[PDB]
């Protein structure tokens, strides 16, 4: 339960299957150019508006 | 949204619980339209009402996140009579981490989420207290 | 990587595109020339965080 | 600043939004960048005029060369995908999803 | 030190150059004269440190460190020359050169006068042994160990790359010898103890801590020998050796943030030991003794008294040679029954009498019979932590009587009993596997005799 | 080697060491004023040569 | 294609990144990248198949849109400061602007989407160009800019860049998605240290640039575009196994390899700068990287992969491939840590 | 850092005031370790193309150990002076500024008071 | 020499040693002035140790 299970679940496993779901995450694109686009503009609205980049 | 971080952090820790978890639900709500925003952008919702009603659902987790945090950490700072403790974040950190649990539906999400981000929340107020830099400045 | 090789070889690629105060064809004079010329002979040679 | 700068670099943002929001044609996102240089050299013509900046009146000129031979390279690659895909829709190119 | 770093640089084109049927044997003679020259570090003072230069000098600790790697390579080519009998030459020599370069690095990572290349050296160890380990490794699992075996040291010492850094813009000096009278006192706030965390969860991870030992009985199980000998009797000394260097530095506020890591290696070497109570893999049981041994020695370095650091550096030597023996014999019945499983191969006593004898006497030395240096170690940490707490006599008694039921039980179970009667290739003893096991006890019991060279620098 | 030997190297070796760690804390203090204050031979970045600048009389005097 | 054409168009490539270089005037440093845009178009759309016209007009529409916000920062640098020198900009809006143009045209993330598609769109050469020589020109012209570039847009961009290029990666079996995955968190490792040291920016794009052009060529020179052909490696070439372990395990960051000198000076310097948590947090970050190079060394040098039978035949052959430069970029990605303060050169 | 030193000279590999340094020794144990990296290019050169590793191109693994130690000569010329600029720049601006180093009062540990923390 | 092969490793020590002894010439800036150990040369004697 601790050494088979336990201590292997806390710190690799977790943060292993962690990493998994934010590379899917990430790569789950579809290739779209409108859409990578658009985020460009979503990306240039936040850093005006809502971080001061500008300022 | 450096003003929001603004109005949050000027009120002393265990005073005034209502616009602590006003600013920190602002905060996460913030946070939640920024996240909201990149979802539907690079992930085309079937329907109109489908990205609202996932913008709705992604702000109002996180603005949750925000609430129960800020609440659980000033009311702990209340009651416990230590303002300059980060173990009143980490009691918020894990309230907002079963919040986040209790939005995604599932225990272990809330347990791994409880853990990380109360530890995270307890190295932000360590760094409010030792002055630590995530953006440091040149000097030298 | 700014490789200065005009200023190695002695050329001059686009120095006098650079600024207003330079020279001019038929010494036309740019309408803010002597506040420019002021600027930059003040700020000549002390670095940006100096002349700043 | 003056009144006109305000209305020009608007146009510029305008098509800026135009250019960064696809509807499906290739070709109105190449109007739209090329609306983007046309508001750029309003936008410098109209500093270079008013500072009488002299030797700067052939600066325009130069931008407008250089983004017209880039209009060039881009309908020309527009030309290619409408001769692969029949149109020139941005949602054929999604062969580099995978 | 650079007449230790040359030949072994030079054993290279000693074992590329070597005649195709000469290449054990060179190398072997040549790493045993390495190891006859590796005695005179015992030039040591009472005073002070044997101070080469500006890059390498040898106090008391390292020096008996020094010697047993220097020491291990010779075995190393012994035990696996074997089973990579019919390997490629040009494999060969490429497990070879992995062996030699982990020496090379070993040998300038113990000697380090500066910390920033005890790092360096500290984390070049890794990647002859990840190389090892998944490249000449047996089982399926050996690539998933190898990724355990690195993530967990990278894990544990990029914050230490970056305290290191950063204790060289603060003190202006990574050498040891300057912060020996430079160092400061580093007192109680949030940043001191996360100073503690990124100096000292490296070493916990490379010792290993109860808890984060999950890398060890799988990287020290589906290595090939050589790797388990090295893996076993080194590499996690080099944890203790950074331990006991920057220790120096964490004072005084290791008093109080050593608390939780005392409870983990306390509760941990009674828990892998229980652990070693319940192994059929046999291998997997010295792994868990590994950890169960290291436990005290991390609880000795982290008490910082004097008998707790003699007790350490001793009981980190002793159990160098009696894990690596451990192994060394395990590997000598998976050579004949082609399987780790304890409990398949019984009875071998009544087959090979003369291995059982060394079966005998190296699970004696794991149980610390005195006057072994095994006991010594023991003993000076037990006597130690009984005068940081008059408790933990419990916890440390406990210990012993579960780590002689482990070692007697192993012992029982491979070597007592009736055979079993369908395994019928049991060759006789090979005088290469003798002679492995007599160079391995042979040293461990003469060290008995005069123990002072392994005693450390406050001896 | 003597104690003699070994003694007297060690202290070679940490006069070296210590000059060098003093220089390093002089070093990071000379790199901290240069940024902060800009006077000195680093962090100089650069303005525009004033050798650009034409002094002839123009087509316009008010200039 | 016309040999004498390449020829011509390649150095039309290297000319446009040396007019970025030298020239002091905002309106040629515009030229210039236009006219490597426009010379490098015919590189990408070397071998003509609708993945390669795809990549050059995701490329072209990202490179012009950034080169179309590099022009208006310069005039927003012409009303408020009058003047063209390529030095600081006199407006946080142009600084803003032209750090946006820059990492759009860099790939850096979240303007990282072309760069996958694009370079998996590509052939290996017109890869190992983009990748290499096509980030030449904008690192200096932030090298030029810095007095001027908002700290807090940078790291973001930095940061965000190493997250994003250490989780595209894990996703991959595609050798170029991979590479492009390793550019993207290699830049936000080089602008990361850009305001506190640019000369460990230089150390960090020179080394770079050594260990990529090692993997593009081992690639090229192996013919191998996905991760399960490069396996294959070892049954027809076994020393190019040798060489990709070591490269990739330096691309990791693993001292005593020369790809652990740049991250551990830029670590160096920002700790110089009381920034702790940053370093901390990109340093741990890198492991994804190289948990990815792990998984191309398992499946290339440290096990052997099933072959098939018709690698007889290639048994028979040599490589009269041109593998131009390919030991020597070999021994300086790996061997070069004991010359590590060979740096000061780039000061 | 140090990019307005030589930036009243451009693109000047080795300055005029190089020259005022010693040189490297042609025994450098860098410049060694630069020779022997060009010994390794020229086995790797023989490796990949299946030639006889030590044997093959004895003319072509010399070009390779003398084109490396012929540039790391010119490199390691240019290391020093660096750093030489670096400590003399340190060095002025310490000496024209005595304001911002002063000289440090140095206590004896007779009167230094350190806390003692007891290990028990 | 027909085994020539065995020279590699003890003139590799060989030379490691010599090396080490150089080193020691370029550490001697405290020979014969350490507070403990300085002393007046003895006859026929330049340095007290090398
Ligand atoms: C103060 C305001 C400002 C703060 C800073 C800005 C805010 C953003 C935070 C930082 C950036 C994080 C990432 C942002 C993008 C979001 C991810 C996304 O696109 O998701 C879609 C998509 C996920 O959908 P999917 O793939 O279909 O899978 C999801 C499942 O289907 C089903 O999934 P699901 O239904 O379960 O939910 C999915 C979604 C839903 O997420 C949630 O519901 C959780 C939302 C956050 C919860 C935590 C709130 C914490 C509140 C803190 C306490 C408040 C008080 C504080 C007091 C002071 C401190 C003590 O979760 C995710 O997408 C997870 C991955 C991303 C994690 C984002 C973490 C944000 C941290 C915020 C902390 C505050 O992911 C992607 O497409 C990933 C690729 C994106 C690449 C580009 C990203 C660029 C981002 C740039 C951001 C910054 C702007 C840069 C400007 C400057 C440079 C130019
Ligand atoms: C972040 C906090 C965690 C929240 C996300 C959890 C994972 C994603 C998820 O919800 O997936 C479900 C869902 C679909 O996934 P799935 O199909 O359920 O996959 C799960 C499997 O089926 C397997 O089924 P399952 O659901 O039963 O198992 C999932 C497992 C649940 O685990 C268990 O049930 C067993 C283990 C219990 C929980 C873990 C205990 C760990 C205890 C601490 C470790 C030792 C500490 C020692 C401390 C000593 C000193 C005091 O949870 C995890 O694997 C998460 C591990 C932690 C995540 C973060 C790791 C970051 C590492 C970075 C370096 C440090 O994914 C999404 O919808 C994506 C979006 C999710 C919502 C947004 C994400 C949160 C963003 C908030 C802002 C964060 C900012 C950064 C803060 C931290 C860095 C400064
Ligand atoms: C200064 C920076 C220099 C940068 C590299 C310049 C050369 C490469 C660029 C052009 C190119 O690819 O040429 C082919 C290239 C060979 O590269 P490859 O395609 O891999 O050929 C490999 C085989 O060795 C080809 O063998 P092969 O059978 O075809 O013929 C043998 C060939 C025949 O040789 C000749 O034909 C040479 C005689 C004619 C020369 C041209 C006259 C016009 O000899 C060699 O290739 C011997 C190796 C030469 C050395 C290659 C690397 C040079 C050093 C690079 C810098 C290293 C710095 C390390 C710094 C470490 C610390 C940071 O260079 C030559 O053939 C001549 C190299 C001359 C080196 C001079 C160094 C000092 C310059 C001042
Ligand atoms: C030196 C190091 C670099 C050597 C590169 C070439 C090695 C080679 O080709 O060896 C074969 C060659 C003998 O082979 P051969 O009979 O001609 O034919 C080859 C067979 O066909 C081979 O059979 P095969 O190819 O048909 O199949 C077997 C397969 C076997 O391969 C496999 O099965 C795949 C791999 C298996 C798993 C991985 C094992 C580890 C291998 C990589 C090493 C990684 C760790 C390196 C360090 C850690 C950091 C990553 O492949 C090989 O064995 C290929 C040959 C290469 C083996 C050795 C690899 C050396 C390169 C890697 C290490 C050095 C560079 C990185 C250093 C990093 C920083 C320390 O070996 C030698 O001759 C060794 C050198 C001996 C003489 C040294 C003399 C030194 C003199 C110094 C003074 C004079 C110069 C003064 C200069 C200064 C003047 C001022
Ligand atoms: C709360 C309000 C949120 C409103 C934004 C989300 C609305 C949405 O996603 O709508 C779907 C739309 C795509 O249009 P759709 O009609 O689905 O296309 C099929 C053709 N009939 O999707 C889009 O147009 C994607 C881009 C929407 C704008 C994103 C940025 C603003 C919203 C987030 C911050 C507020
Ligand atoms: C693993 C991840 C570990 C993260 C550790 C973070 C440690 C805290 C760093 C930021 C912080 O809170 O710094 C304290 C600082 C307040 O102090 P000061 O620096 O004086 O700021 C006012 C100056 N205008 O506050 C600030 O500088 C601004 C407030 C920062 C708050 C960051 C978190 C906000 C919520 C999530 C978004
Ligand atoms: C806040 C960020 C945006 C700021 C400007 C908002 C303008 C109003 C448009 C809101 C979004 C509407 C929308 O869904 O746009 C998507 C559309 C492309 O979609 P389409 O293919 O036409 O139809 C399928 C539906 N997804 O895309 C378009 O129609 C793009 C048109 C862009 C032209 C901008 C004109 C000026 C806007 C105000 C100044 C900026
Ligand atoms: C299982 C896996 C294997 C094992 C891995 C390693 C596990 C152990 C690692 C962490 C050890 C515990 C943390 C350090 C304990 C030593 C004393 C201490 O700091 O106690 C926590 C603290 C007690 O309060 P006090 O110390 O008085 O606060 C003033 C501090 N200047 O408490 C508080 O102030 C309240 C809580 C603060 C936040 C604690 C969590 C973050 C810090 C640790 C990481």
């Amino acid at each position: 339960l601790l050494d088979l299970i336990w201590l292997e679940t806390i710190l690799p496993k977790t943060i292993s299957l962690a990493q998994m779901k934010m590379s899917t995450t990430i790569t789950s694109q579809k290739g779209l150019i409108k859409l990578y686009f658009l985020s460009f503009l979503i990306t240039i609205l936040i850093s005006t508006t809502l971080l001061n980049f500008h300022e | 949204a450096k003003t929001l971080l603004h109005q949050y952090w000027d009120i002393p820790e265990g005073t005034e619980c209502h616009r602590k978890t006003y600013a920190a639900t602002s905060i996460g709500g913030a946070s939640g339209l920024v996240v909201s925003a990149y979802s539907v952008a690079l992930k085309t919702p079937t329907s109109f009402l489908e990205g609202v009603a996932r913008t709705g659902r992604y702000t109002f987790t996180a603005a949750a996140i925000g609430a129960i945090f800020g609440l659980t950490s000033c009311i702990s700072a209340q009651v416990r009579e230590k303002p300059d403790d980060p173990l009143n974040y980490l009691i918020g950190g894990c309230a907002g981490g079963l919040t986040l649990g209790a939005r995604t539906r599932s225990y272990g999400i809330g347990a791994a989420a409880c853990a990380y981000m109360g530890l995270t929340a307890a190295l932000v107020k360590m760094g409010q207290l030792e002055g630590w830099k995530v953006f440091a400045e040149p000097k030298v | 990587p700014f490789f200065d090789v005009q200023k190695k070889l002695g050329v001059d690629l686009d120095h006098w595109m650079t600024i207003q105060s330079a020279e001019q064809p038929h010494r036309i004079p740019a309408r803010c020339h002597a506040f420019e010329k002021e600027w930059i002979e003040c700020a000549h040679g002390i670095g940006s965080i100096r002349a700043e | 600043m003056s009144l006109v700068y305000m209305n020009i670099m608007m146009a510029f943002t305008v098509s800026l939004t135009g250019l960064l929001m696809y509807r499906s044609h290739l070709m109105s996102s190449l109007l739209c960048l090329e609306g983007m240089m046309l508001s750029l050299f309003i936008l410098a013509t109209l500093m270079i005029l008013n500072s009488h900046f002299t030797l700067a009146s052939m600066m325009p000129i130069i931008l407008l060369v250089f983004a017209a031979c880039e209009a060039a390279l881009g309908l020309s690659l527009l030309v290619m995908v409408s001769n692969t895909y029949g149109t020139d829709y941005v949602q054929n190119l999604n062969l580099l999803q995978c | 030190m650079l007449k230790y770093i040359i030949p072994t640089m030079m054993l290279m084109p000693l074992t590329w150059l070597s005649k195709n049927s000469m290449i054990w044997i060179n190398t072997t003679l040549h790493s045993l004269l390495i190891s006859l020259t590796s005695l005179l570090l015992l030039n040591q003072f009472g005073d002070n440190s044997l101070n080469f230069s500006l890059t390498f000098f040898s106090d008391s600790l390292s020096t008996p460190l020094l010697i047993l790697t220097m020491w291990l390579l010779p075995l190393m080519l012994m035990a696996s020359q074997h089973h990579l009998s019919k390997e490629n030459l040009a494999r060969k020599k490429l497990f070879i050169s992995m062996l030699i370069l982990l020496q090379l690095f070993l040998i300038m990572t113990f000697t380090a006068t500066e910390l920033i290349f005890f790092y360096i050296m500290f984390e070049a160890t890794l990647v002859p042994t990840l190389i090892i380990i998944t490249r000449w490794g047996n089982q399926t699992e050996r690539l998933n160990a190898g990724l355990y075996f690195l993530f967990y040291t990278l894990a544990g010492s990029l914050p230490l790359l970056v305290a290191l850094i950063y204790i060289q813009n603060t003190m202006g000096s990574l050498n040891f010898l300057i912060l020996q009278y430079w160092v400061q006192p580093m007192p109680n706030s949030w940043s001191n103890t996360f100073m503690w965390l990124a100096c000292m969860m490296a070493f916990m991870v490379k010792m290993p801590l109860y808890g984060l030992h999950l890398w060890l009985p799988k990287a020290h199980v589906e290595a090939p020998i050589a790797g388990s000998m090295v893996l076993a009797a080194i590499l996690l000394k080099l944890g203790g050796y950074g331990m006991m260097r920057i220790t120096l530095l964490l004072n005084p506020i290791t008093d109080f943030m050593a608390y939780p890591f005392i409870m983990l290696s306390l509760w941990g070497m009674i828990m892998t030991s229980s652990i070693c109570l319940r192994q059929t893999d046999l291998k997997s049981l010295i792994a868990y003794s590994s950890v169960s041994h290291m436990a005290l020695v991390i609880v000795a370095i982290l008490i910082q008294t004097p008998w707790s650091y003699m007790g350490a550096t001793a009981l980190m030597i002793a159990h160098g040679l009696t894990s690596s023996m451990l192994f060394c014999l395990a590997n000598s019945n998976y050579e004949r029954v082609h399987s780790r499983t304890m409990i398949l191969a019984r009875g071998l006593q009544t087959l090979l009498p003369l291995m059982a004898a060394w079966w005998l006497l190296a699970s004696l030395t794991n149980l610390a019979l005195p006057p072994s240096i095994n006991l010594i170690g023991e003993l000076f940490v037990v006597m130690s932590t009984f005068s940081w707490s008059n408790i933990t006599i419990i916890l440390m008694g406990l210990n012993m009587v579960i780590t002689a039921l482990y070692s007697l039980y192993m012992l029982i179970t491979t070597q007592r009993g009736k055979h079993t009667h369908h395994i019928n290739n049991i060759l006789p003893s090979f005088t290469r596997e003798n002679a492995l096991m007599s160079l391995h006890m042979l040293p461990l019991l003469l060290l008995s005799l005069n123990p002072k060279i392994i005693l450390g620098p406050l001896y | 080697d003597a104690p003699e030997k070994n003694y007297e190297r060690t202290m070679a070796i940490l006069q070296i060491e210590s000059e060098k760690a003093e220089l390093r804390l002089k070093e990071l203090e000379v790199r901290r004023l240069m940024r902060a204050k800009g006077d000195g031979p680093w962090f100089q970045y650069p303005t525009i040569d004033k050798a650009l600048i034409d002094h002839s009389p123009k087509a316009t005097p008010d200039n | 294609m016309n040999p004498i054409i390449l020829i011509i168009i390649l150095m039309t490539v290297m000319l446009g990144t040396i007019i970025v270089m030298i020239s002091t005037h905002w309106l040629l440093i515009w030229i210039g990248f236009e006219m490597n845009m426009l010379a490098i178009i015919p590189i990408m759309m070397k071998k003509h198949n609708p993945r390669a016209t795809e990549a050059s007009t995701k490329y072209f529409l990202t490179q012009s849109t950034a080169s179309m916000l590099l022009m208006m920062a310069i005039i927003i640098n012409l009303m408020f400061s009058g003047q063209w020198t390529v030095m600081k900009l006199f407006n946080p809006m142009a600084s803003m602007l032209m750090t946006m143009a820059l990492a759009m045209k860099l790939g850096m993330a979240p303007f990282h989407f072309w760069v996958p598609e694009v370079t998996q769109g590509i052939p290996l050469s017109s890869g190992l160009i983009l990748l290499t020589w096509q980030k030449l020109a904008p690192m200096s012209v932030l090298y030029q800019i810095l007095p001027s570039i908002n700290l807090d847009l940078i790291l973001t961009l930095s940061i965000l860049s190493i997250t994003i290029g250490g989780w595209g990666g894990l996703n991959q079996t595609q050798l170029r998605k991979i590479m492009a995955y390793s550019s993207i968190a290699h830049m936000g490792w080089m602008t990361a240290v850009l305001l506190y040291n640019p000369t460990m920016t230089l150390l960090n794009l020179i080394i770079y640039i050594i260990m990529t052009s090692t993997m593009f060529t081992l690639f090229m020179a192996n013919s191998t575009t996905t991760t399960l052909s490069l396996s294959h490696t070892w049954n027809k070439a076994p020393i190019m196994t040798i060489l990709v372990l070591i490269t990739l395990l330096s691309m990791g960051g693993l001292p005593p390899l020369s790809g652990f000198m740049p991250k551990w000076m830029i670590i160096q310097e920002m700790t110089k700068n009381d920034s702790i948590i940053l370093p901390t947090l990109m340093a741990i970050t890198a492991l994804l990287n190289l948990y990815f190079y792990m998984r191309l060394t398992y499946s290339t040098a440290l096990t052997m992969f099933p072959s098939t039978n018709n690698m007889k035949m290639k048994w028979q052959f040599p490589t009269t491939k041109r593998m131009t430069l390919l030991p020597t970029m070999t021994v300086l990605s790996t061997m070069l840590l004991p010359l590590t303060p060979i740096l000061s050169i780039l000061e | 850092m140090m990019t307005g030193r030589q930036a009243r000279a451009p693109l000047q590999f080795l300055p005029d005031e190089a020259r005022s340094l010693p040189p490297p020794k042609l025994t450098d144990p860098r410049l060694a370790y630069i020779g022997f990296l060009g010994y390794c290019s020229g086995l790797i050169d023989n490796a990949i193309r299946r030639r006889p590793v030590l044997s093959a191109g004895l003319h072509r693994q010399f070009l390779y150990i003398t084109s490396f130690v012929f540039v790391g000569y010119y490199l390691l010329k240019r290391q020093d002076y660096m750093y030489a600029v670096r400590d003399h720049d340190m060095f002025s601006y310490i000496k024209s500024h005595p304001e911002d180093f002063p000289e440090k009062d140095k206590k004896t540990y007779r009167e230094v008071f350190e806390e003692f923390h007891p290990v028990r | 020499r027909d085994h020539w092969i065995h020279v590699l490793v003890p003139v590799g020590f060989v030379f490691g040693y010599y090396l080490d002894r150089k080193n020691d010439e370029k550490l001697a800036a405290f020979r014969n002035k350490s507070l403990l150990y300085k002393r007046e040369l003895k006859p026929q004697e330049e340095v007290t140790w090398k």
